[PDB]
RNA sequence: UCGACGUACUUCAUAGGAUCAUUUCUAUAGGAAUCGUCACUCUUUGACUCUUCAAAAGAGCCACUGAAUCCAACUUGGUUGAUGAGUCCCAUAACCUUUGUACCCCAGAGUGAGAAA
RNA sequence: AUCUGUUUGGUGGAACCUGAUUAGAGGAAACUCAAAGAGUGCUAUGGUAUGGUGACGGAGUGCGCUGGUCAAGAGUGUAAAAGCUUUUUGAACAGAGAGCAUUUCCGGCAGCAGAGAUUUCAGCUGUU
């Protein structure tokens, strides 16, 4: 006695009409089970009458939640109202086949004139619609059911888990992996800048050993021939004259062995020196972000040892959750290759590692960690330090 | 024909387009293959000769066992068939019925005897050498591969004198004497 | 096979054509040969909607040829027999088969509805309704269908009640489409204006409802726009939430502005009363953003409409100095509450509006109001 | 040499259940098959051409008319480079040694209730 | 080394024995030509086949059908009720196209004006 069928897709709600009723007494016979697999046989059983796609990703999640809770959404109420004919509440009722029994009482409340069925006969039809999928929709735009399932699946799962970007600690791992890379590249490129300008003015590389200062100076003194008293003051403003380099360069540029390189070559040196300048500034900007992120993600661990050292420790474990799950001994050897925590010296290191382990646990398993426990835990280490 | 479904096979049990009872199991084709018989009706000419022997043996068997006529004639038939090579042994009279077959006669054809004498690697190769005039029985060249060789005449099957095959045999062992050729 | 059954259904017609003398047997043979090709095309695998379109066009040409031989040979407009309605019946059946096979193709649905509407006498309107009932169920989210049947029943038939229920039901499926809101309000204002023009007609021979739709339109459209651009999740960042709130305000402001333009057409309605409601709506704070502080540019336009509201529709001939004095009086009041940069922009726009609408259309020598307007423009 | 007796030794049965055999039905209702074809992938077999082990025989001779290969000759390119020849296991590299710089000399899936007096 | 002679790897494959096969065993080529097997793809959809033989269709009337509201009736229950069942009837209202009749009009011909791109439809008057 099934006349209509409700099927819930990730894309929307589909309503079918049952053209023929399959045999119920012989439901378990093989030939009635095979017709569900065969599309030629199945298409004679049901036909699509309506389809109402969701507006977007947001609506899909809301109706996924409502269907999970056995509730009738406004969208579901609209499609059913448009399709199901009006019948008597008592004399005779339009029959609707639904997959979930919990959804029956909800639909009955909204539509008193529809009787819901979810017996094994109904399930067999629902199984067939799921089996053949988009083939039954006669080309109607159902998107791609497999792809939307992936998006909706992650959305539904995280919403129950209440997953947040705040719990994210991989930003720390990215920052540390990038920060040391910048420290390598800044040095490697800065060394090259010393060589290239070394050809044009080799002694100056000796005058200003600090590479970052050398790059800024080279950006100013592009050609050692150009030497003015005002220029001396301007480069004297660069850094300080305490080292006396301002006088040395002017006297030394006058008498030097550097062979003049072409204008195009100088253009590369200044631009490449300009490049070393940008990464240095970006590195400092990223370093502050790592410090800020550490406080938010792991205030206890950052406060106890430090933001950078904590960031290195999290990366070594591979994640904050991995660090927490480790025993105290494993945490100690986790930082024993770079000496992160470093006979009496070892005793502090072993003592400090245990506290760091507990600090990680507070951070990892707290939705909004505080630094209150980090402060006292660090204080306990300080007393241990003074004692030893 | 395509493989018959279940309900079709039940209603078409006796349908066979490739094997019939009158074929007798394609025994003729099988035997023609084993001994490389090129004439389609050579088997059935042999079969009629085998039937004649089997008819006589049956009639003799129905004569009383101690009959001198019965014993004489059965021995003559056993003597003649053994001499031809059709029968391997002369001991038992039941061989006239059980062991008289077309395969026995085909086994005395010239290609097969060449094969057993190792003059050819296969019966097919022996047929080709006969058809190409390399083979002589006695002083007579034979290009008919159906020639039936008796036991006595199997001693005179040999290569033709100027055969290229004969030179290869002697050249291989470094025993070629060009005076002979 | 299905093809043979359909070909045999043609035989009673083709026999009638021969009997009436319109077609010869050889010509009848050629027509059936072409139909045999098409029926096979439709009943086979790989059929496409183009096969249905071709077979419908072919049958149409046969009908035209039959009609012309009817006048040429029989010399009658109609021969009372099957051949009159056989082709028209057949064409409708090809449309049913095509739509069932390929419900996705909206072009074919439009052709089916146009064909049946054109022969109104042959096809009862109830059959038109069945097509729209079936089409609407298959594509509830295509607002064009909802407007189409809403339009069809309001012009051909003029069922405001059923045309209303279409808009009520259409908005139930597609509350996030501003176009359907715009058309629904357009119908209501048409219904009122037709009613008032009907009222005007009786006398010689003897708008709030739209605004409610506008108000719910503003509420509903904003809700869906937030649901979009957020994806599955809410936006944790406080700043990005405020940006999303601005987008809705700018989005809703543009949609509300279109309604302001829509009111302009309806002369019969007290549009100034209709406009003032829209302005009163934007005075209220929405989504914890005040128009004056966060989006001054929108607020300046709102003040602009309010200042010119009383004089917007006053023709140059009927220009009243008192209303201008009320208009300018509104202008100074807003200045005292506006920043210098905002005042400069409003001052420039107000000058331009007065200059283009009135000053350039006023004769300088004949109208004393020209000097007053020029003095006002100079002082502004 | 045969008998009888005694002794020793060899051999012989029979059951329960299912399936296949009737151009439906092998006797049982506990079992399972009734559709006028349109494509694509894969697999098996056989022809045709050529060929190896691996050879053997040429329906045979003349004439005309095409084709292919190898030499000679000539023409182009060629020591200012013809021919032959593993980029594809980073010679844009790996490994070893020396030097310089910064750190390290306790257990490791570490142990698990002592310590101080 | 006119030393030694075992092992490892390659070449080779007598005899005996065992197994399989046999018009001997193979190889290469393909937008070639055949005969078959398996799996997969495709709306692959008449549970009784278009609204229609002037044997007709459209418009409208009536009957019929549907929904709930109200009123009354019957039953049950009560001290009296309230409450519940009703294949009991009626009223107005809201409808479906989903059946049955209906000749009441229209679909022959001419004229008026209107909507859309010479053609399509709607209306009005005369006429068969
Ligand atoms: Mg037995």
């Amino acid at each position: 006695p099934i006349e209509y069928l409700l099927f819930e897709e990730p894309t929307g709600y589909a309503v079918f009409k049952v053209k023929l009723q399959q045999d119920d007494i012989g439901s378990r016979l093989k030939e009635v089970q095979e017709q569900i697999n065969d599309f030629g046989a199945f298409t004679k059983l049901i036909e699509l009458v309506s389809f109402a796609p969701f507006k977007g990703a947001a609506e899909a999640l809301e109706n996924a939640n409502d269907i999970s809770e056995g509730l009738v959404s406004e969208s579901l109420k609209a499609i059913l109202d448009l399709n199901l004919p009006k019948a008597s509440s008592k004399k005779k009722n339009i029959t609707l086949a639904i997959s979930d029994k919990n959804l029956g009482p909800s639909i009955k409340e909204e539509f008193p004139y529809v009787d819901c069925i979810s017996n094994e006969l109904a399930q067999d039809l629902i199984r067939g619609v799921r089996l053949h999928g988009e083939k039954l929709f006669k080309g109607l735009q159902s998107g791609d059911l497999e792809r939307a399932q992936l998006g909706l699946g992650h959305a539904y799962s995280r919403a129950k888990v209440k997953f947040s970007v705040q719990k994210n600690d991989n930003h720390i791992i990215q920052a540390i992996a990038l920060l040391d890379q910048l420290d390598k590249d800044i040095n490697t490129f800065a060394m090259r800048v010393k060589e290239w300008y070394g050809w044009h003015f080799p002694e100056l590389a000796k005058l200003v050993p600090d590479n970052y200062t050398f790059a800024k100076l080279v950006l100013f003194i592009k050609d050692k021939a150009s030497l003015n008293d005002d220029s001396l003051h301007d480069l004297a403003a660069l850094l300080n004259e305490d080292s006396g380099i301002a006088q040395r360069v002017i006297d030394n540029a006058r008498i030097s062995m550097g062979q003049d390189i072409s204008e195009t070559d100088m253009e590369n040196v200044c631009v490449f020196a300009q490049r070393v300048a940008s990464l240095a500034d970006y590195r400092r900007q990223l370093y502050d972000y790592l410090c800020e992120k550490m406080h938010t993600v792991a205030p206890n661990l950052s406060e106890l040892i430090g933001e950078v050292i904590g960031a290195r420790l999290i990366s070594h474990a591979g994640s904050l959750t991995n660090l927490s799950k480790q025993a105290a001994s494993t945490v100690q050897i986790l930082g024993a290759e770079k000496a992160l925590f470093r006979k009496n010296k070892g005793r502090i290191s072993r003592y400090l590692a245990n506290k760091c382990s507990m600090a990680s646990r507070i951070d990892n398993y707290s939705e909004e960690p505080s630094n209150v426990f980090g402060s006292v835990l660090k204080k306990q280490v300080e007393q241990r330090l003074e004692f030893y | 024909v395509r493989k018959l479904k279940h309900h079709e096979q039940k209603l078409l049990k006796k349908v066979d387009f490739l094997e019939w009872k009158q074929d007798q199991g394609h025994r003729d084709t099988q035997v023609m293959r084993t001994y490389h018989i090129q004439n389609r009706e050579d088997y059935h000419k042999y079969n009629r000769i085998c039937g004649d022997i089997r008819r006589l043996a049956n009639k003799l068997s129905l004569l009383p066992p101690t009959d001198p006529f019965r014993r004489k004639h059965e021995q003559l038939l056993l003597d003649k068939l053994y001499a031809m090579g059709v029968l391997t042994t002369k001991s038992k009279i039941s061989d006239l019925e059980n062991k008289v077959t077309v395969s026995a006669i085909c086994r005395r054809r010239l290609p097969v005897i060449m094969h057993r004498l190792k003059m050819a690697e296969t019966i097919q190769d022996a047929v080709k050498f006969i058809e190409q005039g390399h083979v002589r029985v006695g002083p007579n060249l034979i290009n008919d591969p159906a020639y039936l060789v008796t036991r006595n005449m199997e001693d005179y099957v040999t290569w033709v004198d100027n055969s290229k095959i004969k030179k290869t045999l002697l050249r291989y062992r470094n025993q070629i004497d060009d005076f002979d050729f | 096979s299905k093809t043979r059954y359909y070909l045999e259904q043609c035989i009673p017609e083709m026999d009638d054509l021969v009997e009436k003398g319109l077609f010869t047997k050889n010509e009848v043979s050629l027509i059936m040969k072409k139909r045999t090709d098409f029926e096979h095309r439709l009943n086979s695998r790989g059929s496409s909607i183009n096969d249905y379109i071709k077979y419908i066009n072919y049958e149409s040409n046969v009908n035209k040829l039959r009609a012309k031989r009817c006048k040429r040979i029989l010399q009658v407009k109609k021969t009372n027999s099957l051949s009159d309605w056989s082709i028209q019946q057949r064409i409708g059946f090809i449309y049913q088969r095509g739509t069932n096979k390929f419900p996705q193709d909206l072009k074919f649905w439009a052709m089916y509805l146009n064909y049946m509407k054109a022969r109104g006498n042959q096809t009862s309107y109830k059959k038109i309704h069945n097509i729209y009932n079936q089409l609407l169920k298959l594509h509830p989210t295509n607002v064009d269908i909802w407007i189409s049947c809403a339009k069809y029943e309001y012009e051909v038939h003029a069922n405001f009640k059923s045309c209303r229920n279409i808009f009520q039901n259409g908005l139930r499926f597609n509350p996030d489409v501003p176009k359907l809101w715009y058309e629904y309000v357009k119908f209501e204002l048409n219904f009122i204006t037709k009613l008032i023009n009907r009222r005007k007609v009786m006398g010689l021979i003897n708008g709030d409802i739209a605004l409610t739709i506008f108000d719910v339109c503003m509420k509903t459209l904003g809700k869906h726009y937030i649901n979009k651009h957020k994806g599955y999740y809410a936006i944790s960042d406080s700043k990005m939430n405020i940006e999303l709130n601005k987008e809705t305000l700018n989005y809703l402001f543009s949609e509300s502005l279109r309604y302001i333009k829509l009111f302009d057409e309806f002369l019969d309605l007290e549009r100034d009363y209709l406009i003032n409601h829209v302005l009163q709506f934007w005075k209220n704070d929405m989504y914890d953003l005040s128009l004056r502080k966060d989006l001054p540019e929108l607020y300046l336009k709102t003040v602009m409409i309010d200042i010119t509201l009383n004089i917007r529709y006053m023709p140059v001939e009927k220009l009243d100095i008192d209303q201008l004095q009320l208009s300018v009086k509104k202008y100074f009041a807003y200045i005292s509450k506006l920043d210098s940069a905002s005042v400069k922009s409003l001052k420039n726009e107000y000058r331009s509006y007065l200059q283009d609408n009135y000053l350039k259309k006023m004769n300088a020598e004949d109208d004393p109001r020209y000097k007053i307007l020029d003095l006002i423009i100079s002082k502004l």
